[PDB]
RNA sequence: GAUUACCCCUUCUACCUUUUGCAUAAUGGUUUAACCAGAAAAAAUCUAACAAAGAGAACUUUAGCUAGAUACCCCGAAACCA
RNA sequence: GCCUAACGAGCCUGGUGAUAGCUGGUUGUCCGAGAAAGAAUUUUAGUUCAACCUUAAAAAUACCCCAAAAAUUCCAAUGUAUUUUUAAGAGAUAGUCUAAAAAGGUACAGCUUUUUAGAAACGGAUACAACCUUGACUAGAGAGUAAAUCUUAAUACACAUAAUCCCAAAAAA
């Protein structure tokens, strides 16, 4: 082919791939990097910073993660509001209790770089409690890499 | 025999006289060899600047 | 002083909202001699001869008819430039012919696996019009082009090539101009488009005519596996064979683009 | 006795040239254009001088994803490319680690190959 | 810098003044145009004239003497006197 | 208090461009070299020569310096380059911190007063004057490294707006 003067290579963009991730007992957050590592595209020899050619990620059972030490009850999620002592403290236990996708949500929420692609990318993650994918009618890649 | 002196560290933030041992070293540059005869003369300002600088025989 | 420094600012800022039309006569800034531009064509290229025929390549018609119609306006004297078109036109109808000839030769002993209808589509795309005229403006042929109307338009500039063309065939035989045009259009081509403008119908039968005439063996389409995607385009994989051995695979965004594409490049891969 | 004359309205004339593009006063009036000028001209010279390492960072990650495809990290194919030999730029490595994934195949082959001779050496 | 004939992403703590140190929440400025603040040769260095003499009736002179060329910017009081 | 809207002594004009060691200011390019404290002063926010520095020439030699000897004061040798002599000309003299040794203070201070040394890209330390790495040509879609970045240490028959000692997590070459 033909190449001129210097130039970095890069065509135009391409179209993103759907990735599926199981649960059931791999580390919070260990799994969240792999899983930036998907959304920004860094596993694509062909990645560049600008084009965003990350992909979607969807990973099932959230609810089955399971957090090594004493951190279960020992992490706090803070939720602060503008009223004054609207300071609001949720353990790992009852968020699981309660909104579990959440959590390996926010694991990822802190891994990705920030202003506009950092949300760019998180939309191409979702997450489940426990499996229902109609999205499994449309056929997509499925990726195994437990810890 | 003949040793070989070589800087691997920068003569900043050290004494003058440091430098000075260093400017009789015959070193302009970090990293840059200089062949020298062995001597007593020469052998105590290597021994002053000897952290500041690698030296290996050869020839 | 600062009367010729404003004096050229303000001719310089004035040619920025007036743009004048470009002539021919007033182009280049030492005088234009024949002689001149014929020697140095001389000395570029690697042969020339018939200076006559030469600088009759760059007359055109148009020319000819303005000056008459000067003459006979004017109606100071009378001289006959006829001669020239007439010599022109001989030598752009046997450019022509020669041309035609000469890449056909070229695409029989490049591209020996080549169909007919290939041959016949190449041969018409490298003989287009918009093709060869950007070939010539991008020689700067229109310098030495003269045309008393304009310049730029494209029956001047053309005609003018085949008849610097011809010229070549008639003066400096066949043998140096197959060095020459050769050359070029090759560098020009440089695309897919070659095959491009023959896939433009009917992909898919073009590729069964193909096969049936050579290995006489009928095409099919079978989807080996499917990747969906609902938001931008879903990928099909689909694979195109004869005789259980697979010819061909590639994905499409619908099953119609993906079995054309798969289509296009079966279809170059036979074409070697 | 001497006159201001064409000359500061011409170097105006000339920053103001430069200051084209530029958002609001900037590319209006004359001292901020300046302004604008000097840190444009120090931006050009720090990303002038950024730009070879963040295109090396970029070639690193590609390489490395690459890499990462085969099995093997970025770390371990740049030492085992080392005890090849092979001076190749990571640049030029990281274009066959696009365009051309057989090449980068054989190098990822022959780099297992000398970790597991080495490997296999040491015991 | 990349990137598209536009933008998001990445890389960077205004200028000046005053200071050990200012993006500094120290100082001055709405912007633009224009006005606006280093003009003194003794000894010296240097270029030439002549040489125990130079220099246009005056001075110097154990190589001098004569000539030319080289370095020391503005605004502001409270008050005093007639 | 008042004496033509402000009187510890009116206003106008002139002396007058009064005086200001103060404060606010002082405009084109490129190249080389490149300063932070010795004593005095009706002096400390200013000056005068040393401690330095710069230009242009000459005659010398100078330093790092071991045993003869009294941390140094001296001197071979070493590998070095400089050290002045003379001729003109500057500016500077309200500075800090770390490390070490001191003094005052409370084995306080981003504390003060001295001695020695270092110091002031845009690499590292989250950002940040000295700490760590490096001495400073332009150009170049080359390469090799320096420091550094994420972790290590435990057991008994208490301040005041929203969290974590820089994200998220992690583990115990």
């Amino acid at each position: 082919m033909s190449s001129f003067s210097k130039a970095p290579q890069q065509w135009a963009t391409f179209a993103r791939v759907w990735y599926l991730l199981d649960g059931k007992m791999q580390p919070p957050g260990k799994l969240a990097a792999m899983a930036s590592v998907k959304l920004q595209g860094l596993h694509k020899p062909v990645y560049h910073q600008l084009s965003d050619c990350g992909d979607h990620v969807v990973i099932m059972n959230t609810r089955h993660i399971a957090f090594s030490g004493n951190k279960w009850e020992q992490k706090v999620y803070s939720s602060h509001t503008g009223y004054p002592g609207g300071f609001r403290q949720v353990t790992a236990a009852q968020l699981h209790q309660k909104d579990p996708v959440a959590i390996v949500k926010l694991a990822i929420y802190g891994m990705l770089p920030k202003n506009l692609h950092r949300r760019t990318m998180m939309q191409r993650l979702h997450l489940f409690p426990d499996e229902d994918i109609p999205e499994d009618i449309l056929k997509n890649l499925v990726e195994e890499l437990p810890q | 025999k003949l040793h070989i002196v070589t800087r691997i560290k920068s003569t900043k933030r050290r004494p003058y006289w440091e430098k000075d041992i260093i400017k009789m070293l015959g070193l302009e540059k970090a990293h840059t060899p200089q062949v020298h005869k062995n001597i007593p003369s020469v052998n105590a300002k290597l021994k002053v600047v000897k952290h500041l600088i690698r030296i290996k025989p050869l020839k | 002083x600062x009367x010729x420094x404003x004096x050229x600012x303000x001719x310089x800022x004035x040619x920025x909202x007036x743009x004048x039309x470009x002539x021919x006569x007033x182009x280049x800034x030492x005088x234009x001699d024949y002689h001149a531009e014929i020697q140095a064509f001389g000395h570029r290229l690697q042969e020339t001869f018939s200076l006559d025929l030469l600088k009759t390549a760059f007359v055109n018609s148009c020319y000819i008819k303005s000056e008459e119609a000067k003459r006979q306006k004017l109606g100071i004297d009378k001289e006959a430039a006829l001669l020239n078109l007439k010599d022109n036109q001989e030598l752009s109808e046997q450019g022509i012919s020669f041309s035609q000839t000469c890449l056909t030769q070229f695409f029989e002993d490049a591209f020996p696996d080549l169909p007919t209808e290939g041959v016949t589509s190449l041969v018409d795309f490298l003989t287009s019009e918009e093709v060869v005229c950007h070939v010539a403006r991008n020689l700067a042929v229109e310098q030495l082009a003269l045309s008393a109307e304009f310049p730029v338009p494209p029956p001047v500039l053309r005609q003018t090539f085949f008849a610097v063309i011809g010229a070549l065939l008639q003066s400096s035989g066949p043998e140096r101009t197959a060095l020459f045009i050769r050359d070029f259009l090759i560098t020009q081509m440089t695309g897919k488009e070659l095959f491009e403008m023959w896939t433009i119908t009917n992909p898919m039968g073009l590729l069964v005519e193909e096969l049936k005439k050579r290995k006489i063996s009928a095409p099919e389409s079978r989807l080996t596996r499917q990747s969906g995607s609902t938001t931008a385009l879903p990928v099909y994989f689909v694979g195109l064979y004869c005789d259980r051995k697979l010819i061909a695979e590639g994905p499409g965004e619908t099953v119609l683009v993906a079995e054309e594409e798969a289509a296009r490049v079966a279809l170059r891969k036979l074409f070697g | 006795l001497r006159s201001r004359v064409t000359d500061r309205y011409w170097r105006v004339q000339e920053v103001l040239k430069h200051a084209r593009h530029f958002r609001g006063r900037k590319n209006r009036c004359y001292r901020l254009a300046v302004r604008a000028v000097t840190r444009a001209f120090v931006k050009c010279t720090r990303a002038r001088r950024l730009k070879k390492r963040s295109l090396r960072t970029l070639w690193i990650n590609r390489i490395t994803a690459a890499s990462q495809e085969h099995g093997l990290k970025y770390p371990a194919f740049i030492i085992n490319l080392i005890k090849c030999q092979v001076e190749l730029n990571r640049k030029v490595l990281a274009d066959l680690a696009i365009y051309e994934p057989k090449t980068f195949k054989s190098l990822a082959a022959l780099a297992k190959r000398r970790r597991x001779x080495x490997x296999x050496x040491x015991x």
